[PDB]
């Protein structure tokens, strides 16, 4: 141990760490790998989803090479802060931290090379901004964006360490609402004014399953429509009874719009959901003023204000399917 | 527990296509991924693909890349395994395997703690 | 490497981080340079926006020349803690931090000249005092005021480097309620007690969407009067079809006007 | 690496110190070796509230001033410029609240520890009540007025006189529970 | 932008009383604040008093408290400044001035963004 | 993917008026920012304006400033340019192109994913 | 401010019993704190005991505890101190006090800002 110690003590000697490899030199080729554990939440309300992963770096180092020795050195995590490490950062995250117990989550593995593995548990709450026009039969494409904060392209390059298999544990995400249908990886090079940097791009693809809203929208503006249809079957004679069904319906379905709207963000355009409650609300006030006039014609026009009643019978029950078919298949 | 039970292997002719079967049975929820192993006479065991609880996100080895797809019907407790223009590369015994939900990585065998009596796939030019 | 290093220590020995440049003399000429990312969040309840920026600095520090070498010095970021940055702070912030993942987020480039570039990636949630009386037919102007905490006009000044230019990223603000109509940079010298200190405001003006409160509001209010008006098409012996009618739209239009004024301050 | 005085709020519950960009405490030093060490800090105090005229109230709350440790043997507090030691009440901006005036004092409090120095500025907030004539007087009002419809239909009509009867309590009670559920 | 207008100057007699007005239009909300400046022919500028937006919280200074009030009615956009038991020292002309929400101090001059065209106002 | 079509080029003369249109299909709102490029036929692509997804703010070249203005109908995915006391500066190939959410600075070509073949824009005095 | 008057003092008996009252007017929220304070005509000020605003807590010198409690009854803005076996040792001026919030330490008189005129409590 203690001639270990001692090369220690000699490769720190005269390590600056403010200066890179090379640091005159060609920029520090610095390979990427991700492994996810878990996206923790995804909010609509917000636009961001919350990521967490371990994030490895591979750089070489000349002063961290050793020869007498035939292994790799795992070092104590607290030696990071007596190293050069790439200032690399997340370009969308709203709030990120590295885990810290017992302790901070951050492994340092040296190879005689002078090739360093540089391993941190991170849990990120990256923007994801949402396009929730076909919603809830949408799809959104959240990334998370890898630069450099202050190294330009001159002086450090990013690249996937083992291209398309530089990340894993898409597979074990498991969220209530969505599913990844597929994932990619980008490399490029963004130029701002400061200088061009390397950047890249980790994207998911999430569909998001419909079983949650055909439970607490679908199936109440369904029941609540053929429950506003009730009133056909009864004399209009009964006027009372059917204005009951047709004002309570009407109330039923404008808090059913207004509730669905809660759980989302303020957007000022018009969602698939909307469209489907906005139908259901005319199938409803329409159902409402049906008997309206029915009662307006019970002894001018008698006769007609029978017939409207067996005709709407029929009308709106077929309508009302025949919408649903349509509806569907648009947004499937 | 879990068992995984397979089927649907069998003879092929070379550039044909099979669909292997793998029913699941008791906790299946504390074991959401899904694995495909094949193991040859001579060879060792080759990991071929894995599917999410979701069903959304797979992955699979270069060899069987574009020529296999994994499949996953939660409704029947069933993941597939579709194998076309298949080869006598791919002759082998076919094993379905459960992983834990924090287990490590897909591709080491040693992690899933559930496996089936697995089913051979034979392959003549 | 260790000729660089050599030079590194030699600026650093006997470099005091309590002096500015030009201890004694003329003010230091600070340049701020804005590029934002994104606003993430405003809020007329809180009275405050969530704004994400980078906010660099631009500086001339003599103890930090170096004559030999012929290129820009990119340093690592721990150097800010043994160097002198100016005591720059945002007046109207609520909460603010530094994005710190991997590494505190901030850019040191330095030049033979003696050019500090100071570069921080920054959120800050700002108070921004709304003016709900034209609600939601409104707009607001929320602001980001630039100032130094202890040094004066006699110490720092501040100007926007490349004027009009000086702030990018007002595109790439996405907001779903609202929309940035224009933006304003300003420079100023504002007086308290303590002495005169200079000031930035960077400025924006935000229009509201009528699209959201069309669908959550107004259209529920204009068909809960519809339906109050159906009761006329009832012959006036249908005295208990007609009071419903009355009652539920009088109740269903107290719960409209309260449950709106309950997203609101 | 100076010295400061220990200087707490003895009634805040959560404070701290702006960190961005810089930490943001400010030190100026004069020949005669006057220190003037200045803080930027937010806090949020308690303030009990006399809710018994609630909304039409006013309440009185206070930053109470003190040394932790250093008794008055050791350390004395003044107001600097007295009366005028204070600015920015006139800056003060809430939605419902107003600050009709305020209020600086010095006194010297004895615990079991020692007589400590202290420092109070008082605030005494106003409420206005436009929010509450629309979110709870008027609905009050109205729904008065909507029971009393009742009386203008004869007698026979019970059914229709019922439901102004049992809707009109029913939504009496749900306002004095909505209005009740945004206070303590 | 902001426009000021102000009233009520004329002779008055010594412990007289004194009613000015300031109108104010425009973006009144981005200066919440208003302060009172006076300027005699050989004294600079002086600091009056100032009020909030809410017109609660005011502030007075030393020479003129006890015997100015200044009070805001948001309702007519106007603020204004009772001045009683007026003495000869009172003599100036009499500005009206609106601060911007962050200008720092009030007692200073620079600090505010809008002025309005004095009135006159003399103390025999 | 996405793919911009522009129309509207044409002859005009000098102090004339010209409005350029530029219609976009596919995921246009993964490419929120569009921009205006023109190349002369000697000089360098030099970057004309661009515009936001709300289409409230905008950014203009000093050259074209004033003379020129932006404006966005995300109704038919199009974005306008209205080209105003026209120069023979002004004469060029102008060019639409769509920036990502995340790529950097407005001014530089580079981050642009996707452009339209340009139309041409000539001013004779 | 505050105002405390008192009552229910005079001539008592050795073992005997007595309740002495203190009703008290204005900003009484702002004072929560009650004390009672006892002046033998050759000792120092000595500490009865205190309550709290809710009524429910108190605290007592060991002296007198056991033999004295004190009530509360917001009520009527009234706290009670009804002193049971009473010593000779007890004759004193019974005293009222009125503590801020934030006023420090219940046994020290100093921090206490309202007072009322004490009453005479006799022992033979
Ligand atoms: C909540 O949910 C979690 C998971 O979602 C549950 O966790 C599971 O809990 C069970 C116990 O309830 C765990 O099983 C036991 O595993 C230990 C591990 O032993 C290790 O070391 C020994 C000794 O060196 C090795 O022999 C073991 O290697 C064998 O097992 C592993 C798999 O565990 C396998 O990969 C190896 O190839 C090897 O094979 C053996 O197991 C396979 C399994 O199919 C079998 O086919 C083969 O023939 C071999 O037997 C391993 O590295 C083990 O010691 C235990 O053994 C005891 O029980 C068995 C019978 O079950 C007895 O035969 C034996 O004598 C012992 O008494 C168990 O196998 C399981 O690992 C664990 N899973 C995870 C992912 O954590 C929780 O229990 C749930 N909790 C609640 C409250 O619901
Ligand atoms: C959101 O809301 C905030 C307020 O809440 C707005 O903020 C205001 O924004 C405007 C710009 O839109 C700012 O105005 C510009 O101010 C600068 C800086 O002014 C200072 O420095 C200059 C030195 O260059 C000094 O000369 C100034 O002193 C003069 O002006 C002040 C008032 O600013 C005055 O009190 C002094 O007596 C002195 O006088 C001159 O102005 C008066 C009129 O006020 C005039 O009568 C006299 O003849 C003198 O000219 C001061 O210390 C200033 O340089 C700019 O001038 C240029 O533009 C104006 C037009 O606006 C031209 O007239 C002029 O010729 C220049 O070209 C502007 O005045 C204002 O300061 C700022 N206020 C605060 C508190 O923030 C935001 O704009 C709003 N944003 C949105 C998006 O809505
Ligand atoms: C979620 O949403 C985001 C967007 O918001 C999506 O992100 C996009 O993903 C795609 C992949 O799916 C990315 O495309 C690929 O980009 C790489 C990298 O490109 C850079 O580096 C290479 C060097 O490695 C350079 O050569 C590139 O330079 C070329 O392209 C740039 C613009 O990208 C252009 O300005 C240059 O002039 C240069 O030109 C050539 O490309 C243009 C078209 O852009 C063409 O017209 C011209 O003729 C030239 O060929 C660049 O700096 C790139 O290597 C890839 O190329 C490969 O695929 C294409 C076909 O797609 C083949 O034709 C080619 O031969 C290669 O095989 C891709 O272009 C894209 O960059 C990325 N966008 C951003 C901003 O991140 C996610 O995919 C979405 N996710 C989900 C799940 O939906
Ligand atoms: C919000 O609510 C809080 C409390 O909940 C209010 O706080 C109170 O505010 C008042 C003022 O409005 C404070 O009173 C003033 O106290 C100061 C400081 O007192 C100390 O220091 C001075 C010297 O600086 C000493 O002289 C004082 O000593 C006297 O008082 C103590 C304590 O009562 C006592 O032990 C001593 O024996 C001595 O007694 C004198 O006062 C009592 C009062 O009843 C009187 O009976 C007796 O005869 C003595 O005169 C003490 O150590 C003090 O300087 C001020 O004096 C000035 O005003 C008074 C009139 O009010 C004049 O008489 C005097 O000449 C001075 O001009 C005040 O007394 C009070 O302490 C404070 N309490 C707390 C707990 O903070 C806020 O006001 C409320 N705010 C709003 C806006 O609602
Ligand atoms: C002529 C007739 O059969 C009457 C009976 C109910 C009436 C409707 C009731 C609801 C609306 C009331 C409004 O005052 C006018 C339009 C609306 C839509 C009315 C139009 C005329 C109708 C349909
Ligand atoms: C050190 O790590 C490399 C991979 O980085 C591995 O291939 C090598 O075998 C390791 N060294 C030893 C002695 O095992
Ligand atoms: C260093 O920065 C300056 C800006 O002051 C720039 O002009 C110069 O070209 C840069 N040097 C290099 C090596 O590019």
């Amino acid at each position: 141990m203690s001639f270990v110690k001692e090369t220690v003590d000699k490769l720190l000697k005269g390590y600056d760490i403010r200066l890179r490899p090379d640091f005159g030199g060609p920029p520090v080729c610095v390979g990427m790998n991700i492994d996810i554990a878990s996206i923790d939440m995804v909010s609509e309300v917000n636009m961001d989803y919350t990521l967490t992963m371990y994030f490895q770096q591979y750089w070489r180092d000349k002063r961290l090479a050793y020869s007498g020795i035939p292994l790799n050195l795992t070092l104590d995590n607290r030696v990071a802060d007596q190293l050069w490490v790439p200032d690399t950062y997340f370009l969308n995250d709203k709030k990120s931290f590295v885990h810290g117990v017992t302790v901070k989550n951050r492994m340092i593995r040296l190879h005689p090379d002078g090739t360093v593995l540089y391993g941190l548990r991170i849990t990120t709450t990256a923007a994801c901004m949402m396009d929730l026009r076909r919603y809830p039969l949408d799809e959104q494409n959240c990334t998370l964006e890898i630069e450099s904060y202050g190294y330009t392209t001159d002086d450090i390059e990013f690249y996937w360490r083992g291209g398309d298999k530089a990340v894993t544990g898409v597979e074990r995400i498991e969220l209530p609402q969505f599913s990844i249908v597929e994932h990619r990886l980008v490399s490029r090079n963004v130029v701002f004014a400061t200088g061009a940097y390397p950047r890249l791009s980790l994207s998911f693809r999430l569909k998001r399953n419909i079983g949650y809203f055909v439970i607490q929208t679908y199936l109440p503006c369904i029941m609540t429509v053929i429950l506003s249809q009730v009133s056909f079957w009864l004399n209009r004679e009964s006027v009372p009874a059917r204005t009951v069904f047709g004002v309570t319906t009407v109330l039923t379905m404008t808090t059913l719009s207004i509730s669905a709207r809660n759980s989302l963000p303020k957007v000022a355009y018009a969602t698939a959901m909307d469209w489907f409650i906005a139908v259901c609300y005319a199938f409803v006030f329409s159902a409402l003023i049906e008997f309206a006039t029915v009662n307006y014609f019970t002894k001018s026009q008698p006769a007609r204000a029978a017939k409207i009643d067996k005709m709407s019978r029929i009308v709106f029950p077929i309508l009302f399917g025949t919408f649903n078919l349509v509806y569907w298949a648009t947004y499937l | 527990q879990v068992q995984l039970q397979e089927s649907g292997g069998g003879l092929v002719q070379a550039g044909g296509s099979l669909r292997l079967s793998c029913a699941a049975s008791g906790h299946t929820f504390n074991y959401p991924i899904m694995g495909w192993f094949r193991q040859a006479p001579g060879k060792e065991r080759e990991f071929v693909g894995a599917i999410s609880w979701s069903g959304g996100s797979t992955s699979y080895a270069d060899s069987v890349k574009d020529r296999f797809t994994i499949s996953r019907d939660n409704a029947k407790n069933t993941v597939y395994l579709e194998m076309n223009n298949l080869k006598p590369e791919d002759t082998a015994v076919y094993y379905c395997a459960a992983k834990g939900r924090y287990s490590g990585g897909l591709y080491y065998p040693t992690n899933y703690d559930y496996w089936g009596q697995g089913t051979q796939v034979t392959v003549s030019s």
